[PDB]
């Protein structure tokens, strides 16, 4: 059935699952051409999987060169991203392959359903959870590598760096999504965050700061401030 | 003109002859119909005025023999059953007849009705969906379940339709998944026409049986056959031309027969708008959609 609030946990049992999201998977810019028409440029985007127990990510690159003559281009994303997965799990030696995959958006259902048939025992399922997992291309290490990128490519990362060496799933995974939403919902400032003190750095092979456990409370503090915050302006409470 | 007689009518009962249908009080003498126009298949069918659940009926082609019902009070239905004995069989049909105790099928002869519901419908289709091969007849009740139904529990009652399945392997080939899934000319026209149905007689065929037998009895597996069969045309880009106007008309008159305080649960409002209005067949379905829309512009 769907995730939600209640079967929260299961996330972190030993069940090897995934989640998959396609938001940044047809990315455009929007501009006027010549004559005053309206024309998009499509930019290079990515498939964001991630195995949720492990900080596993699957970053799929899907180059702009996929486009080139196809039309119902935001349709056709959905389904070039069930083909991806689908490939990826074939990939996996069998007793990596996921027993379940959840997908942020209902939309790809019935793609990844069509592409899994040769998977029948993997299970397709939807979220009622509202994920952050769109502002992963706010992570600059990530946004960089999409960008740069010369052909299709699978460049796998650990999204927690090494956090679970001191922290449960459960927590790297709340620690994980609330920076994201912070991202989200202002990304100058959830940055300006990031990265105030100069004299915490990022590890050549990790995506975030090397904060000290203090410093991920004040952090994490200031992420939460910053989503409140934020809420009051959206609906003036 | 062909007779099914009746040995009594022992409980009231509701009986049906094809879109007729009388009610028959206990033990009032009733001893069969008359006058059933030869040429196509029909159904006989029941509902017992103190369960008004549970219809069921046999399907039969005069043709194929002369059958008769009979009350069995151990099982507590009318049975169907064959009179093998031809000489014994004209004699009980003239004696009841004679003394006219019997119901005139009432057929208009403008009224080409049964004949459009029943075009495709051939008596030796109906028996390999309804397995029961010691009998020439077919019996179908509201409770029978389908083969597709079962998988998702006796065999031995179960309506054998085509298993239809568009997230299946199929229906969609290796690597054209996303063609496959929104244009279903594939799954249509190789896998079901040329494989499986042979042609698109016995195509209409069971998708008219399907949508009887979901009328008569209200078999809800019924209903889901008769609705995939439809969508899997509608969905499909390339249709031979003469398929699709057969549709039209068949649906034309299923649409028209439906009693019209049952177009909730017989009716599928997302296969019908989307065959309507979505589909690549949107545009090819004059006739259904016209009286769909003057008839039932609620479900739509």
């Amino acid at each position: 059935g769907a995730m939600n609030s209640s079967n929260y946990a299961e996330l972190f049992n030993n069940d090897i699952k995934l989640f998959v999201d396609d938001t940044n998977v047809y990315r455009v810019t929007v501009h006027k051409t010549f004559e005053g028409n309206v024309a998009t440029k499509a930019i290079n985007g990515c498939i964001f999987t991630l195995n949720p127990k492990t900080g596993h990510l699957f970053l799929k690159i899907i180059h702009t060169s996929v486009w080139a003559g196809q039309k119902r281009l935001s349709q056709l994303a959905k389904w070039k991203t069930a083909e991806e997965v689908s490939a990826l799990v074939r990939s996996l030696p069998k007793e990596e392959q996921p027993k379940q995959i959840i997908v942020t958006r209902k939309a790809m259902l019935d793609p990844l359903e069509v592409h899994m048939l040769d998977f029948p025992n993997i299970a397709i399922r939807p979220t009622e959870l509202r994920l952050p997992f769109s502002a992963a291309m706010s992570i600059d290490k990530l946004s960089d590598v999409v960008m740069k990128a010369t052909e299709p490519q699978m460049v796998l990362f650990n999204i927690y760096d090494d956090w679970l060496d001191r922290i449960s799933s459960y927590t790297a995974f709340s620690r994980l999504t609330l920076l994201l939403r912070a991202l989200k919902t202002n990304e100058e400032s959830a940055k300006m965050i990031l990265l105030s003190d100069p004299t915490i750095t990022i590890k050549s092979y990790h995506l975030w700061p090397s904060f000290t456990d203090e410093q991920w409370i004040t952090i994490e503090s200031q992420m939460r401030d910053l989503i409140l915050t934020e809420y009051g302006r959206k609906y003036n409470v | 003109m062909n007779t099914v007689p009746f040995t009594s009518a022992p409980i009231e009962v509701t009986i049906g002859i094809d879109q007729y249908s009388f009610n028959v009080k206990e033990n009032q003498p009733f001893h069969g119909i008359k006058d059933i126009p030869i040429g196509h298949v029909h159904v006989i069918h029941f509902q017992h005025a103190d369960n008004s659940s549970m219809r069921y009926g046999y399907w039969f082609d005069c043709r194929m023999g002369n059958f008769y019902i009979q009350y069995d009070p151990k099982d507590g239905l009318y049975k169907m059953m064959e009179e093998r004995d031809g000489a014994k069989f004209e004699n009980i049909v003239h004696n009841f007849k004679e003394r006219q105790m019997m119901v005139s099928y009432p057929k208009i002869d403008e009224d080409d009705t049964w004949y459009n519901l029943t075009e495709f419908v051939q008596m030796d289709k109906i028996r390999k969906i309804v397995r029961k091969d010691e009998n020439q007849f077919s019996y179908v009740d509201s409770s029978m379940t389908t083969v597709q139904e079962n998988e998702l529990s006796d065999p031995a009652h179960s309506l054998n339709y085509t298993v239809i399945n568009f997230k299946s392997r199929e229906a969609i080939r290796p690597g054209h998944e996303m063609e496959d899934f929104l244009d279903k000319s594939y799954y249509l026209n190789t896998v079901m026409l040329q494989g499986i149905f042979k042609n698109s007689s016995n195509y209409f065929g069971e998708l008219q049986f399907a949508f009887l037998n979901a009328m008569f009895f209200g078999n809800y597996g019924s209903s889901l056959q008769w609705h995939a069969m439809i969508e899997l045309i509608c969905s499909s880009a390339t249709v031979p031309k003469h398929m699709l106007d057969k549709l039209d008309e068949i649906l034309y008159y299923q649409i028209k027969t439906l009693p019209e305080q049952y177009s909730d649960i017989l009716l599928n409002e997302r296969v019908w708008n989307i065959c309507l209005y979505s589909s690549f067949q949107k545009n090819s379905l004059h006739n259904t959609e016209k009286i769909m829309e003057n008839k039932y512009p609620e479900l739509l």
